[PDB]
């Protein structure tokens, strides 16, 4: 149920410097958390430039629904050419008010974000993975469902799907061997071998992990109230050029 | 269907400014009483608690309406 | 380019650009008066609707 | 019907001015001489304004649109249908924004009031949020069938136009979700036949007031405003409404720091007209420098364009190229950051479209290193085209044309003029390489690019009031033997057209200068190759000994081998010019009205003589061109047509008249 | 820009002027048209007009003390006229029966 929308930020604003004028503008005081995280800790992902700084800001007069619960997330890094992006959820229009304040205050210019098919697959890979307290990676399997919607003459082929239960996903990943990004590593090559179909090239519309999340063209829908850090890191790395 | 169209309906079943105003007010009364029946139906729907105002709720609203009027 | 040079010169030669709590309250009073009558006159069937200012 | 006929006959040609409209609408409500059924016809077939309705006229009209109450019994009432029809006419043609909201409350008018209030809600400041409570109230009221869709149209205007408000959008969702009447409300009709009459009423006398030619555009934007809805002491720059107001509040105005809004996107003010000047105003209020906000936004979106992250680069780039054509220091910054091979990899089309837009108007503030930067860049794109190997990758040629258009300014400048000359000649070597311009695989783009660059020297020679170094004035032998070896007649036309310009500078130098000596060899060889025909006796043809030519014609089958050699030494046999000479003689025969015709297609000595010997006994009297009695004369008369302004190739004959004495006399 | 060079030798008065004009026109319209039309209060338009002055100076400020029992029987029709206008927030006051509190939507409230 928890949807999301992402915007890009053209300057590494220090949000804490300006919280008060937002508060009086919004007629309420918002929280502001600070986290310096090291999300891509795997060796091939890197051990430097991992120092993303995360901000949790919330407009919770209450938390009875997403609109009241609507919480913003800023995550940035100084080495990043465009330094920071933004996330928010819910239909509440106070989000628009705070965005207006940002753009008018810091002289910053902002735009919405899109995803590519490969971006979607990478994000889905990032959604399943979890880390234990011992700093050890682990994977939780969900019944994946690829869902495409091509354009063809006379609507010959309107839509088609490839559903992959948990057992088949786990079996393909194990057959490929010990790996960390099974959807890109094993599943898609298997689909191509069995059907000659290039999932990357085909017009993907959604990647649904049943009971966990729905990844879509313009938004992320999540079972949990929040997004785990690798999701946000993947988003930021996708913002760039 | 206008409220003055409801007045037209009541005119058709009943049979000039004074009569025009009279029939408009009669249309107001009919509309208000339909609203009262639907509101009592919603009240009965509150007693049962399911999704929507199933027909016996309007029914019960009508019997209560007659029992009070 | 000639125009920009002249404009830059003149703007450099100009005086610099420049508490309104009472004035803005006066403006709020203006808004209330003017709009309230812009409504009531119309709904009173007034014979000459005009710019109330 | 007599009184109404006078109204018809007047309005159809005289129109109906604002006071005339004021007088007549008063007459309709105040007098019984006009019948009610005709009042609902006069307001939409005789009310023909000269332009937009003035504010006082609208206010006086609004008194007719009121209704009696238990207060206003004394007021004379216009019938609601006539009131509705009057609003329908108002749709055809700033406190009035506040007045018209309360007109919309009336049930029978509200559908016709929606465009009027929407055409008042034309700025973010005109709209106010509390107004929607009144609009919402009617939408939710039983008996207002049009109010839900009518209100939703106004609500859909407020939500997008306001730009900053509380969550009034959800109040739109409350209004009827079927939206049955809203479909017609957003597709209003202008009553074309009434409009077509009004077009003439706006055309007969006067421009500039709802101009006739712009009614379609003016109606379209009014239509678009209805379609697009669902289809302290200081002053803000956004708040100002006129140049005069900007002038008066100059020391009170401050620029909002919201860069994106200014840079991208009717009697009431349209701030798009002021937004044309916001960029210039900012560059003047703030001394245009690196901190100036237009510099960042133009760079930012341009970076997004090359990244393909922008939704529509073709929508943004036109603003970029127009703005970046000015503010030279900004223009340099774009050039330094984007005029490189790397951005050519990312997107050639945007770069060539972009750089071609800016660089013709650019001026280098620093002479040093500029040509080396350009030559290094220009060599890369040349290699990029050849690395592709695709002639469709002609980006080198288009870039050549653009920079040479820029070089015109670099030579219009008294300084940095040797910079332009050397860059001109450095480039010209590239265009003349065989692989880019092969006389077999001759892509045109190389030819037009070079003759353009060659053209610049012709203007440069004619502007020789500014002196020049003799080096880089004559294009040089390696270029001229190359173009002579090719045969494109326009290129040949350019070559002589350059040499006549070079001739204008020739006498200013002593004869015994090498630069004068090489250009004396061109004209001598060029005259011999084209007209004198004594090529075999020459030491060489374009640096190539004649002993080839006889040997090259071996294993070279010619129908009349009796004259193997003389065919190639004349424009009538020089290949591209040969077919031209066929076209020349056809017009000469037609203008002469010859009954005898040149039997052969290609013209030469033996084709010439063969068909006269059979006609000779009557060629003496008449039948063929009388200005000719030998092959040289036919070659001459072929040039005589070329000796006038009609031909695009006239210059090849005109230039070489100056040296061949006989040809000069015939001219 | 040469003209501003001359204007440099040279406002808030406009705000005060328009406020005073709006206030006096408020009084003129109410005294001249509305109460005479209603012709209630035995044609004592002066006293009914004074009550309307108080009601107007309370509506303009959007005071909640605008209550239908304070609206006299001669001015309850004016409340009915305002109902027809619908500019008044039609508050179905549950706090107190009979003495329902009604006010205009505040024109000064930007959202």
């Amino acid at each position: 149920p928890y949807t999301w929308k992402f915007l890009g930020i053209s300057k590494q604003l220090s949000l804490e410097n300006g919280i008060a004028k937002l508060n009086q503008l919004l007629n309420l005081e918002v929280d502001l958390d600070i986290q310096t995280i090291r999300v891509p800790s795997d060796p091939d992902g890197g051990t430097a430039a991992d120092e993303y700084i995360r901000y949790e800001m919330r407009l919770d007069i209450s938390n009875l629904d997403e609109g009241t619960y609507s919480k913003f997330i800023f995550l940035g890094n100084s080495k990043m050419e465009v330094p920071m992006f933004l996330c928010y959820c819910g239909t509440d229009n106070r989000n628009e008010v705070v965005l207006q304040w940002l753009k008018a205050e810091y002289g910053v210019i902002m735009w919405p974000i899109k995803f590519e098919q490969k971006t979607m697959i990478k994000l889905a890979d990032a959604s399943i993975v979890h880390v234990t307290k011992e700093n050890i990676e682990q994977i939780t399997w969900f019944s994946s469902k690829l869902y495409f919607e091509p354009e063809t003459q006379d609507k010959n082929l309107r839509q088609f799907s490839i559903e992959i239960p948990r057992e088949s996903c786990e079996g393909l990943a194990l057959g490929y061997g010990n790996t960390m990004h099974p959807y890109n590593d094993a599943i898609v090559p298997y689909i191509y071998n069995e059907t000659g179909m290039a999932v990357e090239r085909l017009p993907l519309t959604s990647v649904i992990l049943a009971g966990h999340t729905k990844i879509m063209r313009e938004s992320i829908v999540t079972s949990t109230r929040s997004l785990r850090n690798r999701v946000l890191a993947v988003v930021l790395q996708s913002i760039q050029f | 269907m206008d409220t003055e169209a409801l007045a037209n309906y009541l005119l058709r079943q009943l049979s000039s400014s004074q009569e025009y105003n009279k029939k408009l007010l009669l249309a107001c009364g009919f509309q208000a009483i339909l609203r009262k029946i639907l509101l009592d139906a919603r009240t009965r729907a509150t007693a049962e608690g399911l999704r929507e105002v199933y027909p016996y709720h309007i029914e019960a609203a009508t019997q209560a309406f007659l029992d009070s009027q | 380019d000639e125009l920009m040079s002249k404009l830059i010169e003149l703007s450099s030669k100009f005086p610099k650009p420049t508490t309104a709590g009472k004035q803005v309250e006066v403006e709020k009073e203006n808004e209330t008066i003017q709009e309230l009558m812009i409504a009531l006159q119309i709904h009173s069937g007034y014979t000459n609707i005009s710019y109330t200012i | 019907k007599t009184t109404l006929s006078l109204l018809y006959e007047k309005s159809k040609q005289y129109g109906l001015s604002s006071p005339q409209l004021q007088a007549l609408v008063r007459l309709l409500c105040e007098t019984s001489i006009i019948d009610t059924v005709t009042k609902v016809y006069i307001v939409e077939n005789c009310f023909l304004p000269d332009g937009y309705l003035t504010k006082e006229l609208l206010l006086e009209i609004i008194n007719h649109l009121g209704t009696p109450t238990v207060f206003s019994r004394y007021r004379i009432q216009t019938p609601p249908v006539l009131q509705s029809a009057l609003c329908k006419w108002l749709v055809h043609v700033n406190i009035s924004s506040s007045i018209w909201l309360h007109l919309w409350q009336f049930s029978f008018l509200q559908k016709w009031i929606t465009p009027l209030v929407i055409w008042q809600a034309t700025t973010p400041v005109d709209v106010k949020p509390w107004k929607l409570s009144i609009i919402k109230r009617c939408a939710m009221h039983p008996g207002y069938r049009d109010a839900p869709g009518s209100a939703t149209l106004i609500l859909q205007r407020f939500q997008c136009l306001v730009g900053a408000s509380s969550q009034i959008t959800e109040s739109i969702i409350t209004i009827n979700c079927n939206r049955k009447t809203l479909k017609s409300h957003r597709n209003l009709k202008l009553d074309a036949h009434f409009l077509s009459i009004l077009k003439r009423i706006l055309s007969r006398a006067h421009p500039a007031n709802f101009p006739a030619d712009t009614v379609q555009n003016t109606i379209d934007m009014y239509l678009s405003e209805i379609h697009q809805l669902g289809a302290d002491s200081t002053v803000s720059l956004w708040d100002v409404t006129s140049l005069e107001q900007l002038a008066q509040n100059w020391p009170q105005l401050h620029i909002p720091n919201d860069v994106d809004y200014m840079m991208k996107p009717r009697k009431v003010m349209s701030r798009d007209s002021l937004k044309h000047l916001y960029s210039s105003i900012i560059l003047i209020k703030n001394s245009r420098d690196e901190s100036s906000s237009p510099y960042e936004w133009c760079i930012w979106q341009l970076k997004r364009c090359f990244a393909h992250q922008i939704e529509t680069p073709q929508e943004v780039i036109p603003i970029i190229i127009s703005v970046s054509s000015m503010d030279n220091k900004l223009s340099s910054r774009i050039i330094q950051t984007f005029c490189n091979l790397k951005y050519l990899k990312l997107d050639e089309l945007t770069l060539k479209k972009v750089c071609g837009g800016i660089l013709p108007l650019w001026k280098p503030e620093l002479i040093s290193g500029t040509r080396e930067f350009f030559v290094k860049f220009m060599a890369s794109i040349f290699m990029w085209s050849t690395r592709d190997g695709h002639d469709n990758n002609c980006t080198f040629s288009e870039t050549c044309f653009y920079v040479l258009q820029m070089i015109t300014n670099w030579v219009l400048d008294d300084k940095l003029i040797a910079l332009g000359l050397t860059l001109l000649h450095d480039m010209q070597s590239l265009l003349t390489l065989d692989k880019i311009f092969n006389n077999a695989t001759s892509n045109r783009f190389s030819t037009m690019a070079f003759i353009s660059s060659l053209d610049i020297l012709t203007q440069l020679s004619k502007q020789t009031k500014s002196d020049y170094a003799i080096q880089y004035l004559i294009v040089g032998p390696d270029i001229m033997n190359k173009v002579f070896s090719s045969d494109d007649p326009l290129l040949l036309s350019a070559a002589c057209r350059y040499l006549v310009a070079t001739k204008n500078k020739l006498m200013q130098y002593p004869s015994t200068n090498k630069f004068v000596r090489m250009q004396n060899q061109y004209i001598m060889d060029l005259t011999n190759y084209l007209y004198r025909n004594k090529v075999l006796s020459s030491k060489s043809l374009f640096g190539v000994s004649p002993d080839f030519f006889k040997q090259i014609l071996e294993n070279l089958y010619i129908p009349t081998a009796d004259f193997k050699n003389a065919k190639f030494f004349t424009i009538t046999g020089i290949p591209a010019l040969s077919y031209i000479c066929i076209i020349i003689l056809r017009r000469l025969e037609t203008a002469e009205n010859t009954k005898i015709k040149f039997t052969s297609g290609i013209i030469n000595e033996e084709t010439f003589n063969n068909f006269f010997r059979v006609h000779h006994d009557e060629i003496g009297q008449h039948g063929w061109i009388k200005g000719v009695n030998n092959i040289h004369d036919l070659r001459v008369k072929i040039l005589m047509h070329l000796s006038n302004t009609a031909n695009p190739y006239r210059d090849i004959a005109a230039f070489l008249f100056t040296y061949l004495k006989s040809l000069s006399k015939y001219s | 820009l040469q003209h501003q060079m001359t204007i440099m030798d040279s406002h808030i008065r406009t705000r005060k002027a328009r406020n005073k004009e709006l206030w006096d026109s408020l009084a003129d319209f109410l005294k001249g048209y509305l109460v005479p039309n209603l012709d209630d209060n035995d044609e004592s338009i002066d006293s009914l007009t004074n009550e309307v002055m108080l009601l107007m100076k309370r509506l303009i400020e959007h005071d909640l003390n605008l209550t239908l029992n304070d609206f006299s029987s001669k001015t309850i029709p004016i409340y009915r006229l305002l109902l027809r206008a619908n500019i008044i927030t039609v508050i179905e006051g549950s706090t107190n029966p009979g003495t329902k509190y009604i006010k205009l939507i505040d024109f000064n409230e930007t959202s």
